[PDB]
């Protein structure tokens, strides 16, 4: 069975110190405070830094990521209406899927609205906003 | 312990009434079924700290009533008659799924797709839906 069924653990990574990549002569780019405007679409996938203000706060809700079947035909577990599995995809019949919250992977998630500082923004322009998303603990 | 305390109200009134020869004021309570509902676990902490690992475990919360939705019926037993013999069936609900049958159960007759659902002679459950904040 999948190893994400039994990790009780969370993963998280905390950024470069500044006076750390200083010391060791490298440019961190992961723990700059950067605004909305300035991220910009190449800094997809990369690990940034955002400064800003909270505007919205959803509230906690779960979040499913592999949703696991039953099969009483043949008593294995599928994870995500008719089992495939290797029994019944050989055999002729085959027995209907019910879903199992129990053994279903669950996480906690919310969403956040971050917005710009005032001296931020340049003059005429309106201070936009981003979408943060929390999970785990 | 629903179904525990439904056979231990079964025993009570075998073994409290009819074994210790008090009287016979038993007879329905064979058929029909009970529940025990627990109210007073210990202090909860609230709607706002509820967590996700908490799903299917049982809690305690406060609030005030809102909106208060009519009595819907629920269905717990079905009621087929075949279309062209008149045949009369009885299916109850199995976890929430409804089986229809997809050919008569006659002998005689053995039309396939020939049950018809008639919806004012089923059997339901009062469904009430309550909004706490
Ligand atoms: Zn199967
Ligand atoms: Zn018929």
């Amino acid at each position: 069975f999948p190893p994400n069924l039994t990790r009780r653990y969370f993963l998280y990574f905390k950024p470069l110190s500044q006076n750390c990549a200083r010391r060791y002569r490298k440019k961190a780019i992961s723990s700059k405070p950067l605004s909305v405007r300035q991220i910009k679409g190449d800094f997809l996938g990369q690990l940034i830094t955002v400064r800003g203000i909270i505007t919205r706060v959803s509230d906690v809700k779960p979040a499913v990521e592999v949703i696991a079947y039953t099969c009483d035909q043949c008593g294995y577990e599928v994870f995500q209406s008719e089992c495939t599995s290797e029994e019944c995809s050989q055999n002729q019949t085959k027995g209907q899927l019910f879903m199992s919250t129990r053994a279903s992977k669950f996480s906690a998630f919310q969403e956040c609205k971050i917005q710009e500082l005032s001296q931020q923004v340049p003059v005429g322009h309106i201070p936009r906003s981003l979408n943060i998303h929390v999970n785990g603990t | 312990v629903i179904s525990i305390m439904d056979q231990t109200i079964k025993d009570c009134m075998v073994s409290l009434i009819v074994d210790n020869n008090l009287d016979y004021d038993l007879d329905e309570i064979e058929t029909k079924f009970y529940k025990v509902r627990p109210y007073n676990v210990g202090s909860c902490k609230g709607m706002r700290e509820l967590n996700p690992n908490d799903i299917d475990k049982l809690i305690n919360l406060k609030g005030l009533v809102l909106r208060s939705t009519p009595v819907i019926p629920d269905m717990k037993v079905a009621f087929f008659k075949c279309n062209v013999c008149d045949h009369t069936m009885a299916v109850e609900i199995d976890r929430g799924v409804i089986q229809e049958p997809a050919r008569c159960e006659r002998i005689d007759c053995n039309e396939p797709n020939s049950m018809s659902l008639i919806h004012n002679r089923c059997s339901f459950a009062d469904k009430q839906v309550i909004k706490l904040q």
